[PDB]
């Protein structure tokens, strides 16, 4: 029949069919708890909030995410979500619909076996297959030769592509990514006086990272900005009515992306690490692979982000060769789209992973099929 | 004078112990790693080379029961930086610290230096 | 001539002069108001009360805490108690000593900066430094690696610190002091029919805790040994001649530390914030960590509490390894000795913040210097 | 005037003096900076870490290795590494005493005359020398006759030898050695959940190295029996007390060697290079460079290396004559070895680059001379 295409992300669930434009459902990935006590009767009977009813009652319920940097962790939770986005969200059978889904790369190799397993046995789906989310991120531009380096909630990681064949021993995993971000604004944030510690909070930090920050083309001129003038304040309503401005903060949360120290971390900057990958190509390689940067995932909907891209590259390029930066405006859901646009080609309707294949080679066979 | 032989002593540190007991230091080193931790003796040492020594930014060696500690880094500091400037030593990746937490091998590249002027 | 080393705490004042072993002046920060009517001629002349004169006329007069959570709320209630401190505890002159005072982390910038402001431009001192409570404590120990938890009247903090090398992202500070446990055992006393509504009450209350309050090593058998015993009852007497018994509420109080979720308090225990905490830091330095765990400020003071710390640590060690947490009888005034040690040495006094360089770089100079 | 015989590799550092039958001192050929803010005074005056407290140290320290694939990139740090080595390892004066340092083959010239240039005008011995660590690994062995295969920290080279003379058009040079095996270790330890990221994680992987990767004799069977049985699993306790354990990177890591294509590399394997070399000598001299195959360097401490050298090149052997392979016990210091043998004989007294050769005829008279 059609297949479904879910990028099962870190931060977002974005779910769907093969052959769409656009996921048909985006919902956050947390799980909500009770952290209060019921005195009146009758409103106890639901023990756990999954899709966006655990956002809007996150004053009274704990949230977590079931996912950390890609990594899963909690599996109980992506159960009830994969339940929560077949049968309310998507509202189909996943036993009639193969089911595709995403996976970074340099994830350890128990977590595809597992979820293998899972969507063997829980759903037990007639068909899946498991592909790279930077794949689907070339797939969504159409195109088959460069360096996609995808950001979302947990992981950003580059991986070069030249005509099609992959690089393995130029890919390379850095677990820096949205929540980082919104955990290093926090910290910062208590510089004003804005103090804010429940998991609920981190929602209203994480929104307020979203809608005000933006990447400073130049880190240090936008320091003597802020400490001279005041045009680089901005104010956000808090939900109980409260306002707050910050003007620094903005651009000081992004920057942890090209300056890793500032949380602490030795690793280098984004640009760095797509220098390295590109170094780690063969030279003949590196014309096109420079020429073909596709980035992907809500962390690079920063303002300012491509520009900053590209004088990095720039400064790091050999000053005689010309750099492209491609962002998309469906950077967001670019790996959905490739993911869509692959499941719904006729041609790759043999390498899903049937159930006949599992029942004979356990949850391995989605290592030699993928 | 004291000539016996420690259990583990190598013959380069005896000597450094009988050159430095030989020469006058005030108190009297019997191991080299313990007794050089507050860097006294370095320093007693210091002016016998013909290296200047400032005696007012030095702890007595009656220290309080409170940052007594700080007072021997900071008196093993001062040592390195008589050593570094105008002594014109060769102690590199040596600290403070080292002297203060009687780190062998920078010590002794310290000591044999010391009789070598 | 001599450095002074006041500790402005939320609950308590600790002050004196560098060099020395103990504070000189323990007076409670509070500032006491009159809210009742004067009706004989010749006592109506006081308008507030500050030192121990709030405590001691309490029955009439309205207790303030103006430091809350180590945040200024009330300005000129800390200008009254520096007054006060300099002149009838100290009775030194501020202007030829060089006051070295100590601040909480994760506090705004503007605290600090108000504060450097007001204290050259008020007290005129020739300079001043701005030390953590967490680096004095270790000071006062006299180590140079080791993770500290402070917890005082306002705030309880954790700073890991390797061979005197501090992690910003792995320190955190919680908003659970002496204070919280104080109102916790205020809300479960009107349980046994004890209610008490005024802030001179408060004091009482407080003193109650910090005589029949102690941390348990076990708190579900202790809730056994309270509930089908009476070994655990103790009797405080009230100053008015009434006395009280509590059995049960001596140990329900601090347990608020080790179970947040007492007060609706959706944080974690200090246990798993000190555990989180060595954890956020390098795998090599985590040894370190956590064989030299400090611990300090009054809140401290709970009998057992260090037994129940070691345990929870055990039970979150790897099993492998040895955990030892250092409880010194000097921990309410661990920090005022490490101001005392460090305002004492030598090549500390490079660093004392000249009222030339506030003159022209304003309060600002306080963040670059500190 | 006892000559100095200093082996500085990539990753380790041996020194001592000509005539010893092991080098004095033997440290890592690191430099190590903080990372770090440090509070308390007093401290903060070390710059760099040099000798092993970079290691002791590295939690707070980030550590750069100087010496890249036997070519050095960092000039600065040598001077420091080698004013260690004179002073506080050796300590001894270099302007008494001739220095033997060795250097690759087919390394540029840049660096020996810089190398030369540094070493004569800041330590001013009286004379100098350049060996070729394989040449030397020969005299360790005490041959003539033979082909050498040194791999070390970042050079893997072949040399064959035919009654003391060289030939070196059939002598190659391999930049895959010990560090590109840690970074493929480092990179397939993330299929099993164990991520290794920073510099200091980089020593932890090389231990793991050195205390559980082994050569596999049959890879395909090493394969087999990791995936079906679980007897080669070996657990390994990180400094902070946690236990990993790996099965099947115990050998896939040091396969890279004979499958460069592990790293993406399009080299041959060891054995392949070796055999090209000898392929590249006279047929008459073939006979006794298959007889006389002497390993070097710390590379060649796997387990099961000596029998796969066999084995493979036998299996390229013609045949009917043997093949033998030569494994001292001392091979991580034949190179220091040989070196000593060769600064000890009266002959090599002539041979030396004495002070006034190099005041007359620049760095240049190394090439001449060597
Ligand atoms: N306009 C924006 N500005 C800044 N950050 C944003 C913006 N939009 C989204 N983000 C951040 O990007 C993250 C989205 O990650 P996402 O790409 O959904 O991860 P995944 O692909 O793994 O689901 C969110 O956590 C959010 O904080
Ligand atoms: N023996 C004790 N038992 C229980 N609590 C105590 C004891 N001694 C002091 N405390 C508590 O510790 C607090 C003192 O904290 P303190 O270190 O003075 O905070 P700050 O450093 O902010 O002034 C008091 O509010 C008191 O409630
Ligand atoms: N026991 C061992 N097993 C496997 N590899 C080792 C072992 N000991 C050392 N090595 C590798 O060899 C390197 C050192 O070898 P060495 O001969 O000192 O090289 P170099 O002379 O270039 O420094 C180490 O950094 C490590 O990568
Ligand atoms: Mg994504
Ligand atoms: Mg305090
Ligand atoms: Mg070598």
């Amino acid at each position: 029949t059609t297949a479904l295409v879910c990028d099962n992300g870190s931060g977002l669930v974005k779910a769907g069919f093969a052959g769409d434009d656009a996921p048909r459902a985006v919902f956050p990935s947390i799980v909500g708890r009770p952290r209060h006590q019921g005195v009146m009767v009758g409103m106890g009977q639901k023990d756990s909030y999954v899709g966006d009813e655990a956002q809007s009652k996150r004053g009274i319920l704990t949230l977590k995410y079931p996912i950390e940097h890609g990594i899963i962790t909690n599996w109980d939770d992506m159960e009830k979500i994969w339940h929560h986005t077949f049968y309310n969200e998507l509202r189909v059978a996943p036993e009639e619909h193969p089911t595709l889904l995403t996976e970074a790369p340099l994830n350890p190799k128990a977590n595809r076996e597992k979820m293998t397993q899972i969507m063997f046995e829980t759903f037990n789906v007639p068909a899946m297959y498991v592909a790279i989310q930077a794949v689907l991120s070339l797939y969504a531009s159409g195109r088959t030769t460069g360096i996609v380096l995808d950001s979302g909630d947990g992981v950003t990681h580059n991986v070069p592509i030249y005509e099609g064949y992959a690089l393995p021993h130029a890919i390379m995993r850095l677990d820096l990514a949205g929540r980082d971000l919104t955990d290093y604004l926090m910290k910062i944030l208590t510089e004003r006086g804005y103090s804010f510690v429940t998991t609920a909070e981190r929602e209203i930090v994480r929104d307020i990272k979203e809608k005000l920050c933006y990447v400073a083309l130049d880190f240090e001129n936008e320091m003597a900005t802020a400490a001279s003038s005041s045009s680089l304040e901005k104010s956000y309503e808090l939900p109980d009515g409260q306002v707050i401005t910050i003007g620094n903060e903005r651009f000081r949360c992004p920057e942890t992306l090209f300056q890793p120290s500032f949380i602490g971390m030795e690793s280098a900057g984004i640009h760095e690490t797509t220098y390295n990958s590109i170094m780690k190509c063969d030279i003949d390689i590196r014309k096109d692979l420079y020429a073909n940067n596709v980035m992907s995932g809500g962390t690079t909907m920063y303002p300012g982000i491509a520009d900053r891209m590209q004088k990095e590259i720039t400064a790091l390029a050999p000053s005689t060769m010309k750099i492209k930066i491609i962002a998309p405006p469906e950077r967001k859901y670019s790996v959905w789209i490739g993911g869509s646009i692959l499941a719904s080609l006729s041609t790759f309707q043999q390498m899903w992973i049937t159930k006949q294949e599992y029942d004979e080679a356990g949850p391995s066979i989605v290592h030699r099929k993928c | 004078i004291d000539w016996t032989l420690l259990e583990g002593e190598t013959r380069e540190e005896r000597t450094f112990r009988n050159w430095m007991n030989s020469l006058g230091v005030n108190p009297h080193v019997n191991h080299l790693y313990a007794d050089l931790q507050d860097a006294l003796v370095i320093l007693q040492l210091y002016e016998r080379i013909k290296v200047p020594v400032d005696w007012s930014k030095v702890n007595k060696p009656p220290y309080p029961k409170l940052g007594a500690n700080m007072k021997k880094l900071e008196n093993c500091n001062y040592a390195v930086e008589l050593g570094k400037h105008p002594a014109k030593f060769s102690l590199v990746g040596i600290g403070g610290q080292d002297l203060n937490d009687g780190n062998q091998t920078l010590t002794l590249a310290l000591v044999w230096q010391l009789m070598r002027r």
